[PDB]
RNA sequence: GAAACUGCGAAUGGCUCAUUAAAUCAGUUAUGGUUCCUUUGGUCGCUCGACUUGGAUAACUGUGGUAAUUCUAGAGCUAA
RNA sequence: UCGCACGCGGCGGCGACGACCCAUUCGAACGUCUGCCCUAUCAACUUUCGAUGGUAGUCGCCGUGCCUACCAUGGUGACCACGGGUGACGGGGAAUCAGGGUUCGAUUCCGGAGAGGGAGCCUGAGAAACGGCUACCACAUCCAAGGAAGGCAGCAGGCG
């Protein structure tokens, strides 16, 4: 090519977007910002395609400029923009929030939370940066850079940072036995205890995480992402909760799901 | 012993002509559990491309082979042997991949058939892009 | 030959042909932005100091 | 034009490359700057991601450095004496880095006569007409003259030093590259590293 | 590029042999009795039950 | 509110498979060997000497040339 | 710099735009290990016109014989090097098979190359762009004979 791309194919579309096939031949191309193209969720997908309250793009369009939608504090008005992971949107109309957290799927689950605790979200921090007069910074995944933080705060962990005023609350120290969540891979979206690290100089560290249900399983330290100390998470929990149990009892939790209602 | 191009060569980190009332001589770890060799604290040799001594940053795949020429300066040319399976016949073939890997002469006794270890870094030149980390001595060889 | 005429302190201008090769020599073989004095092309042109600026050829 | 491309050329085991594509435009290579003893004018040119390199052509002033008395100031340079790459850019005298050039002493020989107020160079027979440097050698207070009388304990020089001095034309050596930054920055030959061209001038001259 | 299947697949599979007798006896009680229409669809029966019947083997081998 | 100056895009998309046989490309890693539009989050009274500086120019008036160009030439102007 | 409310000598709210720098997204680019059709009536090939390395520099966004200057004679190959042909864009994949295999993949997704054939360049962060220029080559157009102007392997469509 002779420059960066600006289109998407709907065949290119990660798959946890879960976009039919048969509707268009192009996807919705998610603008630049905090997040990279493929994890994140455009706007207009969380708003036509999960939501419904949309049916086409032009609907889409009008909605997002009414300057109804703001994500995790700021007022963003493009319907393709890069919500991540736990983007705390807030919808002021129906006063009503959403926190983009992973279902025990690889896809987004739609998640209401409640407004008090739409006030802080956890960002996982990348690494301690000297600024240009002996100033530490921190830059988490959103890269939020945060000078003068905390000097306890190391290379992985993550801080409960506050919305209203951009400055962060407390920090998880990562530690084993502390609760974790899965973000990348064949384990995506699982939740579980942090249960041996394993050290690869050179290569990529890989971290055995324990389930709730004591399914032990491993995942490299750049798909984990920790939530909370011990068995106490610091946010609101989706149905199912992370756990993958094996597709033998989905077959039976929905065939006993249908005959007891009737 | 040292010095015998048109220029002069010498380690850029170190300031050798402090005022005065051996030498400073430069030299990094290089990590993975690697232990820095004796001669490469105490010799002589200065050289931009050591492992050691020069400005060359040790990274991604860790290889070995099995050295085989050494007739040029300061590089040296060694062997990798593997079998390539093939999924029609249930056999395999001898295939060897000869490339270019640079010797700091920190290792000072080498030998042709020794199984050295190499270390992937930055390209040194057009078909350079190894260096040597360590020498395992041949099998047997004691006289 | 087509003259384009123009007089900037008034702001007016008029295209006036002419017909004779000897007025002409005043206004051959120079250059650009040269002050040249029209007191030959005419018995109402003395006096007057016109700048060349240049036009289009026969081809445009 | 010019291009710097890898594929252009034979393998490592000696086959020819037959090329897939035409030149790009991140492979361009420009022409040499060159640059001379001069007064200053560089050009500067627009690189890669809108920066700007800047093209030295004729230069006449550097920022060289003593790096023992931990000082460095801005003096003219004067000749080109030795190049280790070619000996045509000592014929043709051409500013890259790493060439050993000629400067003038005075920038030097003032710090030493202020901030130790010795006599350097200045050989004997001629004593200072505007005396500026020898109202600067006394008329020290009293308190200060113990701290004055203990930077004598290494005001002592190299004689290869010293005799540079005595004429006032100091080797030196390029460190900065002149074509892509503009300047002409560097630092001045001492002990083992002057002693080593010194002997490689004579054998240029014979 | 369009947005659509591109997925043409065959229902049934002819036979073999074309000119058998032992076939054409048993096809032909096949369509009269139940009322079919050609030897097609006799076939496309038989293709379904092919797959289910590959499905079940591979399933007995595990 | 036409036009025009300015800003951005126009290097995306579409077509074709001519060239090309460790080459393209596929799996895996590195940029500690690099550059970066846009977006996002941070900086940007820190420096020791104004209640906002300047003059061009497009649009327009008007003179035109060339068979002819999405060709423009000259003269008065008037903003960032 | 520009736009909305404006409440108290001058300060306040909501913004858009603008830049220096750092991280972020996004690309681009070189490398690392493995993998490619046939051919011996292609067995030696590469090189001082860079061939393979060392030193010092130039240029390049940077690593690098990319290039230059001085040196060493090195580097690949019977495990098929080099060369030639390819009716060869490559892969994910398609047909076909009990098991193994054979053939195909111009073709919707990814990556590469191009806009008749080369070559060079302006702008722009990003092009050696051609629904951008500059020349030569081949074809073709209007002409007043002075001159001017073109690239459908973009959707149609016309000829062969």
């Amino acid at each position: 090519a002779r420059g960066p791309k600006k289109h998407l194919k709907r065949v290119a579309a990660p798959k946890h977007w879960m976009l039919d096939k048969l509707t268009g031949v192009f996807a919705p191309r998610p603008s630049t910002g905090p997040h990279k193209l493929r994890e994140c969720l455009p706007l207009i997908i969380f708003l036509r395609n999960r939501l419904k309250y949309a049916l086409t793009g032009d609907e889409v369009k009008k909605i997002c400029m009414q300057r109804f939608i703001k994500i995790d504090g700021k007022v963003r008005t493009d319907i393709t923009y890069p919500a991540g992971f736990m983007d705390v949107i807030s919808i002021d109309k129906t006063g009503e929030n959403f926190r983009l957290i992973y279902d025990t799927k690889g896809r987004f689950a739609v998640h209401r939370i409640t407004p008090e605790e739409a006030k802080y979200k956890l960002c996982k921090v990348r690494k301690i940066f000297v600024g240009t007069k002996g100033i530490p910074h921190l830059v988490t995944h959103d890269a939020r850079t945060i000078r003068y933080p905390d000097p306890l705060i190391k290379v992985n962990d993550t801080i409960q940072i506050d919305l209203e005023t951009g400055k962060i609350t407390d920090f998880i120290k990562f530690d084993t036995g502390n609760l974790c969540m899965v973000t990348g891979g064949a384990n995506l979206g699982r939740i579980g205890v942090i249960t041996n690290r394993e050290r690869h100089p050179g290569s990529f560290d890989v971290v055995h995480v324990k389930d709730a249900n004591g399914n032990s399983f491993a995942t490299r330290l750049s798909n984990i992402f920790v939530i909370g100390k011990g068995n106490k998470p610091w946010i609101s929990l989706p149905r199912g909760k992370g756990i993958r149990l094996t597709i033998a009892e989905e077959r039976d939790k929905r065939l006993a799901a249908k005959q007891s209602s009737g | 012993d040292i010095q015998t191009e048109r220029a002069y060569q010498k380690q850029p980190t170190i300031f050798q002509n402090k005022k005065r009332v051996k030498l400073p001589r430069y030299y990094k770890n290089i990590g993975l559990g690697f232990k820095t060799p004796k001669e490469a604290i105490e010799g002589t040799y200065i050289d931009k491309k050591c492992p050691f001594t020069g400005n060359v940053s040790i990274r991604g795949r860790i290889l070995s082979g099995v050295v085989t020429k050494m007739k040029m300066q300061r590089t040296i040319v060694i062997r990798r042997d593997y079998l390539h399976y093939i999924r029609k016949y249930n056999r395999f073939e001898k295939r060897h991949k000869n490339m270019s890997v640079h010797l700091s002469p920190c290792f000072r006794d080498v030998q042709i058939g020794d199984i050295v270890t190499v270390g992937e870094c930055r390209p040194l030149s057009k078909t350079v892009r190894f260096n040597v980390l360590k020498v395992t001595k041949a099998a047997g060889t004691k006289k | 030959m087509k003259l384009n005429i123009s007089f900037p302190a008034t702001g007016c201008q008029k295209l006036i042909e002419v017909d004779d090769e000897r007025k002409l020599r005043t206004f051959y073989e120079k250059r650009m932005a040269t002050e040249v004095a029209a007191d030959a092309l005419g018995e109402e042109w003395k006096g007057y100091v016109v700048r060349i600026s240049g036009g289009n050829d026969k081809q445009g | 034009g010019i291009s710097r491309d890898n594929w252009h050329k034979r393998r490592k085991t000696g086959g020819k490359r037959k090329p897939y594509h035409k030149k790009r435009k991140y492979e361009l290579g420009r022409p040499a700057a060159n640059t001379k003893i001069g007064p200053r004018r560089i050009h500067t040119v627009r690189v890669r991601g809108g920066n700007k390199k800047y093209r030295a052509l004729r230069l006449d002033v550097g920022n060289f450095s003593w790096g023992s008395e931990c000082c460095t100031r801005k003096t003219r340079i004067i000749d080109v004496v030795y190049n280790a790459s070619n000996n045509e850019l000592v014929r043709t005298k051409t500013l890259v880095k790493n060439c050993i050039v000629l400067i003038d002493s005075t920038p030097y020989r003032q710090w030493y006569e202020s901030h130790y107020a010795l006599p350097l160079g200045r050989k004997k027979g001629a004593k200072l007409t505007p005396e500026e440097e020898e109202i600067l050698n006394k008329k020290r207070s009293k308190k200060i003259q113990k701290k004055y009388d203990e930077r004598k304990k290494n005001a002592k020089i190299s004689s290869l030093l010293e005799e540079q001095f005595q004429q006032g034309k100091l080797l030196a050596c390029i460190a900065s590259r002149p074509g892509q930054c503009g300047r002409a920055d560097g630092y001045v030959l001492e002990g083992k590293e002057l002693e080593f061209y010194l002997r490689k001038i004579k054998a240029r001259k014979g | 590029p369009v947005a659509r299947s591109w997925v043409c697949r065959k229902t049934y599979v002819t036979p073999r042999r074309p000119f058998e007798k032992s076939r054409l006896d048993q096809e032909l009680k096949l369509i009269g009795e139940y009322g079919l229409r050609n030897k097609r669809e006799v076939w496309r029966v038989k293709f379904t039950l092919a797959k289910i019947r590959k499905a079940a083997r591979e399933l007995l081998t595990l």
